[PDB]
């Protein structure tokens, strides 16, 4: 059972810092290295360094050589990763990685079991919770055989909104497509679901929406016209 | 006892210990199949120095420490106990009285980097040969001028640690080869690495 | 550096399929070579390391093949747990990855279900409106949407957000939002989007006027 666990969500202004956390177990965490790696949303991977964490030596990618340092408590066997004058492309998942304990080459660095990442967000915006509008057809008569009908929710800076249909009793159809950072700096995204025709008469369809940073859960309750 | 022993780590590790930081791993509470190692074809070398390797699986072992480190192939002639040159000298010395296996294998598939591996090193300089399983991690400047030195360098002053460069077009001899030493202790005393008799 | 390139930036394969992915590297790095799988909002998972040592564990039809600045990853026949990116990463100097190749689950060609929102009571009391034009269930993804007032195609007003392909029957759907002042939403009658599509005969236009 070997394992790497990370901090939990970070977010944070442009030019501060950040100090994203692994702690090891189930290996000797003295044995191999620990990358840092990153990912930047809808983006590829990227190799930021690593530490030895048995001689604490470090290596970094040029690009951050001066911004990243890496450090490691052995004592509670978790490496550190301090990220120093945050710009708003660093907004990005940051794993860490150790470096294969067997059958590899000498030399050649691996990712072979990773963290689970820490999202972490650099921008402007403060935390602001969402604002959640109905979305129907058009009116009741021009809608015809399946409909389709949804809510959109606005504004919102706290990454991970959760959107859930009639408290989840509703799931077949559903979409919550994933969300837009708008010019604002503020999150948006939209959900929505399809029906027959047949069953607004019988029944009404509530979105739930929970935003966690902003302790935010609001219902709408979506009727056609 | 019923688990078996670590060997996967000790001999299948991603990465060794330079020979003048020879690593040392601790076998104990375990069984030990030697007949899995012994009959592997891949090791080049499997020397014993107060045992013969096919009685190695009726015996029983007080306390057991596998040696890890790589040397240059020409070198592996120099870890038998009473054998002498820079590596038996200077980093990595077994008593004359040693009980234990010699195990040797190469590593140009694994060590060796067509650029050159360096991270592999040596002490090329010592005021003394080390002391039977003695260990020399310091990197004080050497001084073979007969001047004393201060600061990083002189003339006739040297960095004592060098690296050995593989490439995996080297020549055999120059090629890397993995060393593991197993040091056990036999029948005087209570003991708790066991060959898998029942 | 040693910058890396994957041939496929995407592969629709179907199940079954046998799929091949091509890295190249553009110095000669012989065969310093991992490859990485990511599944949809996982951490990444090793596969083959040493341009064709497979890891322990995974699936006998991952394979691994080339050297030198020419490499190959492959998939004998595709199975519906195989869909994520896949990148390459060179170890000679400071581990580089890839750009990624997705895969993708091939299907037979479908239309998308069309629906437009216009803005709410609520939303329009804010001082701020936005239109949604929703297409739902197609396969090949490539649909380009164009926003009309008053028969005028607009331009950077608008933004699009696509699903990751549906796992129980490899479809996507999307929806393109578009945003005005509550001053620009009242002077145009007309409000219209309109849908241009593999899966179409031709395209479809959607629309409605205020009121109603
Ligand atoms: C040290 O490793 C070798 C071979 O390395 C790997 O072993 C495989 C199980 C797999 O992880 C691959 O990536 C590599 O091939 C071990 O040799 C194997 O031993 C088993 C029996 O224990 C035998 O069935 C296999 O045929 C062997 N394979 C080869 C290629 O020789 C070896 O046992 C390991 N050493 C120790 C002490 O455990």
């Amino acid at each position: 059972q070997v394992q790497l666990v990370q901090s939990g969500a970070e977010v944070k202004k442009p030019g501060a810092s950040v100090k994203v956390s692994c702690k090891a177990s189930g290996y000797t965490f003295t044995g191999t290295y620990i990358h840092w790696v990153r990912q930047a949303p809808g983006q590829g991977l990227e190799w930021m360094g690593w530490i030895n964490p048995n001689s604490g030596g470090t290596n970094f990618a040029q690009i951050f050589q001066g911004r990243v340092t890496l450090t490691r408590d052995t004592s509670i066997s978790t490496a550190y990763m301090d990220l120093n004058r945050l710009k708003s492309d660093d907004t990005a998942v940051y794993y860490c990685a150790r470096d294969r304990v067997l059958y590899g080459r000498s030399f050649g660095w691996y990712f072979d079991v990773w963290g689970a990442g820490t999202t972490v967000t650099v921008s402007s915006a403060s935390t602001k919770g969402p604002s959640v509008f109905p979305l129907a057809p058009c009116s009741r008569s021009t809608s015809e055989s399946t409909a389709a009908l949804g809510c959109l929710v606005k504004d919102y800076f706290p990454e991970p909104v959760t959107v859930s249909w009639n408290s989840g009793a509703l799931t077949s159809g559903v979409h919550t497509f994933p969300a837009v950072l708008q010019s604002s700096g503020l999150y948006s995204l939209s959900s929505v679901v399809t029906v027959p025709s047949s069953s607004l008469g019988t029944k009404t369809y509530t979105c739930n929406v929970d935003h966690k940073p902003s302790n935010t859960k609001v219902d709408k309750r979506v009727e056609s016209k | 006892i019923t688990n078996l022993c670590p060997f996967g780590e000790v001999f299948n590790a991603t990465r060794f210990a330079s020979v003048y930081a020879w690593n040392r791993k601790r076998i104990s509470n375990c069984v030990a199949d030697y007949s899995v190692l012994y009959n592997s074809a891949s090791f080049s070398t499997f020397k014993c120095y107060g045992v013969s390797p096919t009685k190695l699986n009726d015996l029983c072992f007080t306390n057991v420490y596998a040696d890890s480190f790589v040397i240059r192939g020409d070198e592996v002639r120099q870890i038998a106990p009473g054998q002498t040159g820079k590596i038996a000298d200077y980093n990595y010395k077994l008593p004359d009285d040693f009980t234990g296996c010699v195990i040797a294998w190469n590593s140009n598939n694994l060590d060796s980097k067509v650029g050159g591996n360096y991270n592999y090193l040596y002490r090329l300089f010592r005021k003394s040969n080390l002391k039977p399983f003695e260990r020399d991690i310091s990197t004080e400047i050497y001084q073979a001028g007969s001047t004393p030195c201060n600061g990083v360098e002189g003339f006739n002053c040297y960095f004592p640690l060098q690296s050995y460069g593989f490439q995996p077009t080297n020549g055999v001899g120059y090629q890397p080869y993995r060393v593991v030493v197993l040091s056990f202790e036999l029948l005087h005393a209570p003991a708790t690495v066991c060959g898998p008799k029942k | 550096d040693i910058q890396m390139t994957q041939s496929p930036s995407s592969l629709s394969a179907s199940v079954g399929d046998r799929v091949t992915i091509t890295c190249q590297a553009s110095q000669d790095i012989s065969d310093y070579l991992n490859w990485y799988q990511q599944q949809p909002g996982k951490a990444p998972k090793l596969l083959i390391y040493d341009a064709s040592n497979l890891e322990t564990g995974v699936p006998s039809r991952f394979s691994g093949s080339g050297s030198g600045t020419d490499f190959t990853f492959t998939i004998s026949s595709l199975q519906p747990e195989d869909i994520g990116t896949y990148y390459c990463q060179q170890y000679d100097n400071l581990p580089t990855f890839g750009g990624g190749t997705k895969l993708e689950i091939k299907r037979t060609v479908a239309a998308p279900s069309v629906f437009i929102f216009p803005p709410s009571d609520e939303q329009l009391k804010s001082g701020t409106a936005s239109v949604v034009c929703l297409l739902n269930n197609f396969y090949p993804r490539e649909a380009k949407v164009q926003w009309k007032v008053d028969n005028a195609l607009q331009s950077g007003n608008s933004q699009e957000s696509v699903t990751e392909q549906d796992s129980k029957d490899s479809t996507y759907s999307l929806s393109s939002t578009l945003t005005l002042s509550k001053a620009d939403y009242e002077k145009h009658k007309v409000y219209a989007c309109e849908v241009t599509h593999q899966g179409l005969s031709s395209p479809v236009t959607k629309s409605f006027n205020r009121g109603e």
